[PDB]
């Protein structure tokens, strides 16, 4: 959130409107979800051996 | 190429401010003004 309001700043500086850059921030928003979403990877495909697996291989993660 | 380049590259943004608080003191979209003027600078060089 920060860096985004820190690459606005630079933007407004510049002499752009706040909110066709917020505007144009969400548009860019739904063009990131969109990628992540068509790449992801799936564990529903999976039997049971390697879901038990995937789940652990998150909270390795996490921790 | 390399790091001296980055540094060189972001001197060269910076010089653009000029530019850019004497169109925005004009009440001009700056960014629309110094697009066009650094494309007809490509061209046309030391006068615009
Ligand atoms: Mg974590």
């Amino acid at each position: 959130a920060s860096a985004l309001l820190d690459q606005a700043l630079e933007l407004i500086q510049k002499g752009i409107h706040p909110i066709k850059i917020a505007n144009g921030f969400d548009e860019a928003a739904k063009l990131a979800i969109s990628k992540l979403e068509e790449t992801c990877d799936d564990i529903s495909a999976s039997n049971d051996e390697l879901f038990r697996d995937f789940l652990l291989r998150a909270a390795k993660t996490s921790l | 190429e390399g790091v001296q380049a980055f540094i060189w590259q972001e001197f060269a943004s910076a010089l653009e401010v000029i530019p850019t608080t004497l169109a925005e003191n004009a009440g001009l979209n700056s960014i629309k003004v110094v697009t066009e003027l650094r494309s007809k600078h490509e061209n046309g060089e030391l006068n615009d």
